[PDB]
């Protein structure tokens, strides 16, 4: 995750190292990268004892945050946001023809 | 067991996610039916002859 400050950093001595024919290249403010800004994600019910067709109507609900990067209220996104991909965190006790 | 219960589950089966009691995947090629309810007709004999959609879907 914080490596591209870095890769920010050896790339804007080269485009300046290749601009040695001239100056002044643009850059934006830190807080643009420091803030979450545009990002993705980031006491809810006994769900094992909430029956199996409102189980499903409470869960398709969460999609639709989660569909946006939203932490949902089950199935909510895992930190470790870096490498290449995401991973999410979907109860052990949601019934599990729901959960595959 | 109910007649009802078999038709949700039916219709997870027909794309490979299993039912609760129709729960058995492809590997020894067919979704064998389970649980304490007798009751062959519906039950053990007719949800087998059903799940074969789903089969033809995993493959």
């Amino acid at each position: 995750l914080q490596q591209s400050l870095e890769l920010k950093r050896k790339m804007l001595r080269d485009k300046q190292n290749k601009k040695n024919s001239g100056q002044h290249l643009p850059i934006f403010p830190a807080w643009v990268y420091e803030r979450p800004a545009l990002i993705g994600d980031f006491t809810a019910l006994p769900i094992g004892t909430l029956p199996l067709a409102s189980q499903e109507s409470a869960v398709v609900e969460d999609l639709l945050y989660v569909l946006v990067g939203v932490d949902g209220r089950y199935v909510s996104a895992q930190p470790l946001a870096g490498r290449q991909s995401r991973t999410f965190l979907v109860d052990p006790n949601l019934d599990l023809s729901i959960r595959e | 067991i109910t007649e009802a219960a078999l038709v949700r589950d039916i219709l997870y089966v027909f794309q490979g996610i299993d039912g609760k009691n129709i729960k058995m995947n492809n590997t020894e090629n067919c979704y064998k039916v389970e649980g304490k309810a007798n009751l062959s007709r519906s039950l053990r004999d007719t949800a087998v002859r059903l799940s074969e959609l789903g089969w033809l879907h995993n493959k």
